[PDB]
Parts: structure tokens; C-alpha cells; sequence
């Protein structure tokens, strides 16, 4: 199965700055020239909300402050600039091979 | 326009079974897989499996093969997750999702009593 | 397009 490891586990970021969250897969999640990595945002009491799909596609309704990069085993989510409402836990998820798997989460706080 | 409405929270006894529902509106469930996820605060998010409502075909993660049974009914546009032989480690929030995995239900909390 | 690409089909 694919193991996803996120870095950092938590971070506090100044309002208006950039932030990056990393997700490393233990084996490649590429197929046919695409990379099947998603990013989700979750706030307490709420379901995960899809931000980015297939590594770099911005989901409808999500601000362009969010973007994704990477391929193979190495992926990043970038937030530019960070805003107050971005305090949440972020997860990566691969959907290239069964069973789908998720990273352990990164908790973002605004200091 | 797509809404996934999950059933209410459940308090369940060890050894029992429970059946959770996911009622979809604004979308014909025959049109896509429905996925189920489990979330615990310590162990995080896990994919249980997916069902194709058009033909009833299911695929589970190995760790859920003898715990979960997914079913679906296109007529009522509802998917179900039955969890058997409940134990402490089954206490979690359970989510359904569809449209690939873009649209999620609000979650159903399962608590297991002592 | 999340339908097509948020999972591998």
C-alpha cells in the first residue's frame, strides 16, 4: 500500500505570508502522465473539503491562494498569502492505487 | 446542487451491528462510485472502500473486509454502510463521498459504550 | 473535472 508522510505536523504562520505543506508518498502515485494526489482542508466539526486534485488542479469554489505542485512521490500545497480563515488541518490523499490512503495531517495556525 | 445527507449519530454496544445511511440529492448515484471513509482523532482518515451503485460491485480495503458491508439503492439514491461485531476501535466519524471524491457528507458519529 | 481526475479511473 502507499504510505503518505506530511511535513510539518503543525505550523504557525504569520498573516499575509506564504506557507508550504509537503506530502511524500512511499511509492509513485503517477499513471499515464498524471499524478493522483489530492489535498483537503478540514475545520473542527466539519467534513474535509477538497482543495486540489490530481496534484495541481484547483477545485471549483476554492480561492487561487491555494496551489499544488509535484509528481511521482513528492508533492506540495502552497498557500499564498495565508489568511485568518486558513486555520485548519490539511490532508493529502492518493487515489492511484487501492486502498486509497491519506497523510497524517498538518495543523495550520495563524499567529 | 449535490447534497450527501448522512444519518444521525449512534451510540452502539460492543458486539452489535449498526447501519449508517448516506442519502444523495442533486445527483443520480448510478452515475458514480460512493466511497466510505473513517476518521479517528489519533489514527486519522482511512478509506474503507467504494461501491458502484449501478451494479452493486464493491471493493474494500483489506482491513475492512470483515467489518464493513457497503450496499446501495439507486431508487432511493441512498448508500449504506453496515459495521459488524462492533468494538472500541470502531468508534469514529464515518463519511460518504462521491463525484470522484469531491463531495462529502457531513459525517455520522459512532460512539461505542462500555 | 474533479469527477474525472480526483480518482484514477
Amino acid at each position: 500500500d502507499i504510505v503518505l508522510t506530511q511535513s510539518p505536523a503543525s505550523l504557525a504562520v504569520s498573516l499575509g505570508q506564504r506557507a508550504t505543506i509537503s506530502c511524500k508518498a512511499s511509492q509513485s502515485v503517477d499513471h499515464d502522465g498524471d499524478s493522483y494526489m489530492n489535498w483537503f482542508q478540514q475545520k473542527p466539526g466539519q467534513s474535509p473539503k477538497l482543495l486540489i486534485y490530481a496534484a495541481s488542479n484547483l477545485e471549483s469554489g476554492i480561492p487561487a491562494r491555494f496551489s499544488g505542485s509535484g509528481s511521482g512521490t513528492d508533492f506540495t500545497l502552497n498557500i499564498h498569502p495565508v489568511e485568518e480563515e486558513d486555520a485548519a488541518t490539511y490532508y493529502c490523499q492518493q487515489t492511484n492505487e487501492d486502498p486509497y490512503t491519506f497523510g497524517g495531517g498538518t495543523k495550520l495556525e495563524i499567529k | 446542487q449535490v447534497q450527501l445527507q448522512q444519518s444521525g449519530d449512534e451510540l452502539v454496544k460492543p458486539g452489535a451491528s449498526v447501519k449508517l445511511s448516506c442519502t444523495v440529492s442533486g445527483f443520480n448515484i448510478k452515475d458514480d462510485f460512493i466511497h466510505w471513509m473513517k476518521q479517528r482523532p489519533e489514527q486519522g482518515l482511512e478509506w474503507i472502500g467504494r461501491i458502484d451503485p449501478a451494479n452493486g460491485y464493491t471493493k474494500y480495503a483489506p482491513k475492512f473486509q470483515d467489518k464493513a458491508t457497503m450496499t446501495a439503492d439507486t431508487s432511493s439514491n441512498t448508500a449504506y454502510l453496515q459495521l459488524s461485531s462492533l468494538a472500541s476501535e470502531d468508534a469514529a466519524v464515518y463519511y460518504c463521498a462521491t463525484y470522484g471524491v469531491a463531495y462529502w457528507g457531513q459525517g455520522t458519529l459512532v460512539t461505542v459504550s462500555a | 473535472n474533479a469527477y474525472n481526475m480526483s480518482i484514477r479511473r
